[PDB]
């Protein structure tokens, strides 16, 4: 509590000298956090008389107090009505122990001695007050240790900082307790009225101190670090803090500015593969607390700065991270309302569209240069302000590069979540102001979306080829059928929404001269018919695809609205009628196949 | 279309909303949705005691305050706060209460408004605070309110239980970190109340329980620098006006420079404002209480306060570099500091000279650039017009020449007189 | 000598496109690396989130 300024006023210190001179005192972890001293491997339980003996028991790396509670409940045959009326303690130091914390942070390996343990009969309220005050004291020493480490790496010589922070990162890698002990709280004590805002305030301070320490640890190191899988483990503390105290404004401003700083520093990793470790937790926290505008404002500012730093790979990784949590009301995958909604993603993208003013003043904790510019010249100072049609253009380009891959299927799920919500909110805004330039931008926007849909259907011919101990077979039929039913769902919702609305908008445009602008062309209709025909070519052998909503919505909602008064569109219909002919001929000529059809 | 926020039809709608508000529930999401819908109508509306002549808006605020202390979920609390803002400023009920409702305004402030807002200011759900702070700043901008807040922070901070001290330092931290700069510069006792809050906040850094000490130190880190600048400006205003409390404030300010030095807690414009303020306190020949419980005339005493400021000034130039020549700003400020440091310090029965000798040795030991820059003016004033101060005198003349190229003409000659003083003031 | 010339960034273009729609700017290295691979306020969802993030942290080593 005074060494926090003494180490700021003492020069001549490194990482290794204190470790080399501390090992002589057998108390390395009792001063600094990064001391890698292993703990005990056995422990002794003490009795009260000659009826019982002190017994030695092994300690693993995952041992906790509850297993010892079960041990003394089973051995001494304690009734479970008196479970909370009994506690365990040490005779020498007179210390009560928290239930849900690990033994290994408390007992380092004494030289061939094991610390004692006694099963004691105590009143419960005095014991829980003792537990609360000793862990209040204990994590105040952790907070003190973190203060020592933050004040330690501030005024180091400017030649020695790189090897210091690099070997610091290396000894953080060797620790098995990181980051368990760096992010976990005490949860059986936060609900009591006698540990209400004390443990919260110190936990807020401890998390803020850990963020400061990590931010110093990330900076300093070179920008061309061989970042393996280890970054995700380090990033997990940043996720966990936002898990524990999301509405606390201090942790939010610090979290936003620290992730902005570590996205400006490691610019190589955070241009290719870096945003996949921080965005799931940010989207979950954004989706849950929708009745909390401060958390919303902080996350939209952080995501807007993410886009201003990296334009297109951030949007791609964002769509790759919002995808496995999206649930939509489909009749194949019955999406429940227990995750990221489609609206949550779309209003987040709408906040990414417009500008976000600053209310919380997060920018002055960013150590980089201001204002932020694009860190790569491939996108430069071009006016790439983020629209929403270009997100569809990116999804088209990534599904078009390889339509049999996994990113294509994933982004098809992304597209069937996004484009009904975009057409919906487009309908609200064009039914909100009712103006002639609004009609002009609605016709132009529908034309550009239609252009992107023609571009989507022009490059999926690899999906028109039909199919070729059963779990991999179900996986193969799954990855067969998902992008196809995704295309059918997208195209039939597009047609049945915007066609009559195109006639309605053409009536209310102020100019009814342009009518029947021919959204889909003949090759798109024939392509939809060949995909649906390839889907129907598997139909009688697996019984789950007859009731699929893409195919059924195409059959019952897209075939009767397709015009056939011209005969240029007709070969789509002859192939569809031919496939239904042969299916029902086969269902009629085989009674065994008829005995298993719905 | 405009329909009138004060009309008899709109107050009849308000009477409907009151007797909705006075009927409680005794599912829960039904009460969230009912109150939010009513609140949306309120947004759309404005862009036993003798209650039968009272207008219904203050009785709505009354039953809001009554049902404030019942629940613990911040969603309904948040909604109530939104409604409160709509009625306090857009509804102008406190504005008409301070216009022509003083007694009932005393009733409102004395037991409901301040204690409830002090209850809802928390450090774990910090959106209630973001709503609560301009309402509480509207409350403290009025008479009778600062005394209640003064007694609240006195009974919270000076308590014999340390948890009350704990909760007081977290709450005054949450008021401090949600403040603005120019929004406070019109009211006097608002600045006085925020100054007393800030000085108790700084006083808790050195408290006798270590938990409150470390919490105030770490929670001082999490304050945005414009709010700390505005707090320092309020404290400097209270130093400017109030006379009898200048002992304590300087100690607090030294702690401020010792802890948060990136903000200019002390700068040269600060010293020139205090130079003109001690000039108006010296060359010219209230009603508020003293904040000394926050911790607990032309010849000597004002000059002793000047001396104390000189000691703080020597500590400042010993501590930091403060390169006023690196920028074109603060050139006239530092220049004014040296000029008037010459004029008012240049009459051998004062307490300033020995402290200047006591300070300038550590100044020359720690600073070099401004130290060389200020040396010749130190030696011009050494004998311009005593055992231990002789010891510091020779220590001063020991560190005049240790690393310093003094070598000029008509000035070095006086060092000959100095060794003459080795046989003059000894003889 | 080898950097005086103006830099030349590699792109991604596909020829099976109707050529009325422009393919956006994406580098091919990123492209192949990418294509290669009220209820929340309570104290139970956070603890379950913490133990889920701890098993998922331990599982990816």
């Amino acid at each position: 509590t005074f060494l926090w300024e003494v180490v700021g006023y003492v020069e001549g210190l490194f990482f290794k000298d204190l470790k080399q001179t501390m090992k002589k005192e057998q108390c390395e972890v009792k001063l600094l956090v990064t001391a890698s001293m292993p703990g005990t491997k056995t422990l002794v339980v003490h009795g009260q008389n000659e009826c019982d003996i002190p017994t030695q028991l092994p300690v693993h790396e995952d041992t906790q107090f509850e297993a010892l509670l079960k041990e003394c409940l089973e051995f001494f045959n304690i009734p479970e009505s008196q479970s909370t009326h009994y506690f365990l303690m040490d005779k020498r130091w007179n210390l009560i122990h928290y239930n849900k914390t690990y033994v290994r942070d408390i007992y380092p390996f004494r030289r061939s001695v094991s610390p004692q343990l006694n099963l004691v009969h105590m009143h419960p309220e005095k014991g829980q007050e003792l537990i609360q005050k000793q862990v209040f004291t204990r994590k105040l020493e952790e907070v003190g240790r973190v203060l020592f480490l933050i004040s330690l790496t501030q005024k180091i010589p400017t030649a020695h900082k790189q090897s210091h922070v690099s070997m610091l990162q290396e000894d953080l890698l060797r620790l098995p307790s990181f980051p368990r002990s760096a992010i976990d709280a005490e949860f059986s004590l936060f609900s009591d009225p006698q540990a209400g805002k004390e443990l919260f305030g110190l936990d807020t301070l401890q998390k803020s101190l850990w963020i400061q320490l990590l931010e110093e640890m990330f900076l300093g190191m070179p920008s061309e670090f061989p970042w393996g899988d280890e970054i995700m483990l380090f990033l997990n503390v940043f996720n966990g803090a936002l898990i524990l105290h999301p509405e606390d404004s201090a942790l939010l401003r610090q979290y936003a500015a620290t992730v902005i700083n570590t996205a400006v520093h490691f610019n190589h990793l955070f241009s290719l593969s870096g945003y996949q470790w921080i965005l799931p937790t940010m989207l979950q926290v954004y989706s849950d607390y929708e009745s909390n505008p401060q958390l919303r404002q902080a996350i939209e500012f952080a995501c807007h700065q993410f886009y201003i730093l990296h334009r297109k790979p951030f949007v791609l990784q964002l769509f790759a991270s919002v995808a496995p949590l999206l649930e939509f009301p489909d009749a194949a995958n019955n999406g429940p309302s227990k995750g990221v909604s489609a609206q949550c993603l779309f209003d987040l993208l709408q906040s990414l569209e417009g500008e976000t003013t600053d209310i919380l003043d997060i920018l002055e904790l960013v150590k980089a240069e201001k204002p932020l510019k694009s860190l790569d010249f491939c996108y430069g100072n071009e006016d790439l302000t983020f629209s929403i049609s270009e997100a569809i253009k990116l999804c088209v380009t990534v599904v078009a590069y390889a339509p049999e891959s996994f990113r294509s299927l994933q982004m098809l799920m992304v597209l069937e979540a996004l484009v009904p919500c975009y057409l919906q909110k487009l309908k609200r805004q064009t039914s909100q102001v009712e103006t002639v330039p609004a009609a002009r931008e609605e016709i132009a926007a529908t034309a550009a979306l239609a252009t992107s849909l023609q571009a989507l259907l022009y490059s999926v011919e690899v999906l028109t080829r039909p199919m070729t101990e059963e779990l991999d077979e179900r996986i193969a039929r799954e990855e067969f059928r998902r992008p196809r039913e995704s295309l059918l769902n997208i195209c039939t919702e597009f047609y049945k929404h915007c066609g009559p609305r195109l006639k309605i908008l053409q009536n209310l445009a102020g100019e009814p001269r342009v009518i029947a602008l021919e959204l889909l062309d003949v090759k798109s209709h024939m392509r939809l018919a060949e995909i649906a025909h390839s889907l129907l070519k598997l139909a009688p052998y697996d019984t789950q695809t007859m009731e699929s909503r893409g195919l059924r919505r195409y059959i019952m909602e897209m075939l009767p609205i397709t015009d056939w008064t011209a005969e240029a569109v007709r070969p789509a219909l002859i192939l569809i009628l031919k496939r239904l002919d042969r299916m029902f001929n086969k269902i009629h000529k085989m009674p065994t196949l008829r005995r298993q059809v719905e | 279309i405009t329909m009138g926020l004060e009309h008899s039809l709109s107050k009849d709608i308000i009477s409907i909303i009151n007797n909705v508000f006075q009927a409680p529930w005794g599912l829960c999401q039904s009460s969230i949705l009912c109150y939010q819908l009513a609140c949306e109508l309120l947004e759309r509306l404005a862009p036993k005691f003798c209650y039968q002549q009272l207008p219904v808006t203050l009785r709505l605020i009354y039953t809001i305050f009554q049902e404030m202390a019942k629940f613990e979920e911040p969603d309904i609390l948040f909604n109530m706060l939104n409604c409160l803002k709509i009625l306090c400023l857009h509804g102008e009920c406190l504005y008409i209460a301070r216009k022509d409702h003083p007694q009932f305004l005393a009733y409102i402030q004395d037991h409901m408004l301040i204690a409830s807002l002090w209850r809802v200011v928390k450090s774990e759900f910090s959106q209630l605070s973001s709503l609560a702070v301009p309402l509480l700043l509207h409350a403290l901008s009025l008479p009778h309110g600062a005394d209640i807040f003064w007694t609240i922070i006195n009974g919270n901070f000076n308590s014999k239980d340390w948890k009350m001290r704990f909760e007081a330092v977290e709450k005054v931290a949450v008021i401090c970190r949600f403040l603005d700069i120019h929004s406070v510069t019109k009211n006097h006792l608002l600045k006085y109340s925020l100054a007393h809050a800030f000085c108790c906040f700084l006083t808790a850094v050195e408290d006798v329980n270590p938990a409150v000490a470390t919490r105030a130190g770490l929670l001082l880190d999490t304050i945005k620098r414009p709010a700390l600048q505005g707090l320092c400006l309020c404290l400097d205003f209270q130093f400017d006006t109030v006379v009898k409390d200048r002992p304590t404030i300087l100690s607090k300010l030294l702690l401020l420079h010792f802890l948060k030095q990136d903000i200019p807690a002390l700068s040269w414009e600060f010293f020139v404002n205090r130079f003109e303020t001690l000039s108006l306190e010296a060359q010219l020949h209230k009603s508020v209480r003293s904040l000394r419980d926050s911790v607990k005339e032309d010849a000597g005493i004002d000059h002793q306060t000047v001396h104390q400021l000189i000691t703080v000034l020597m500590k400042f130039m010993a501590k930091d570099e403060s390169s006023a020549e690196s920028d074109i700003s603060s050139a006239k400020a530092f220049n004014t500091v040296k000029r008037h440091l010459y004029v008012l310090l240049g009459m051998r029965l004062s307490t300033c000279f020995n402290a200047f000798i006591a300070g300038i040795a550590q100044v020359m030991d720690y600073n070099i650039n401004l130290g060389k820059h200020l040396l010749p003016l130190v030696v011009q004033v050494l004998k311009y017009c005593k055992p231990h101060i002789r010891q510091m005198w020779l220590k001063a003349l020991l560190v005049i020449l240790y690393k310093y190229p003094y070598r000029d003409c008509d000035i070095s000659k006086i060092l000959l007189h100095l060794i003459h003083i080795t046989v003059n003031t000894l003889n | 000598i080898f950097e005086k010339f103006p830099n030349r960034p590699q792109m991604v273009k596909i020829s099976k496109l109707p050529s009325d729609f422009t393919v956006p700017k994406i580098r091919e290295s990123f492209m192949k690396q990418f294509i290669d691979r009220i209820r929340a306020r309570n104290l139970l969802e956070k603890e379950t989130a913490v133990t889920k993030i701890l098993r998922a942290c331990t599982r990816q080593r």
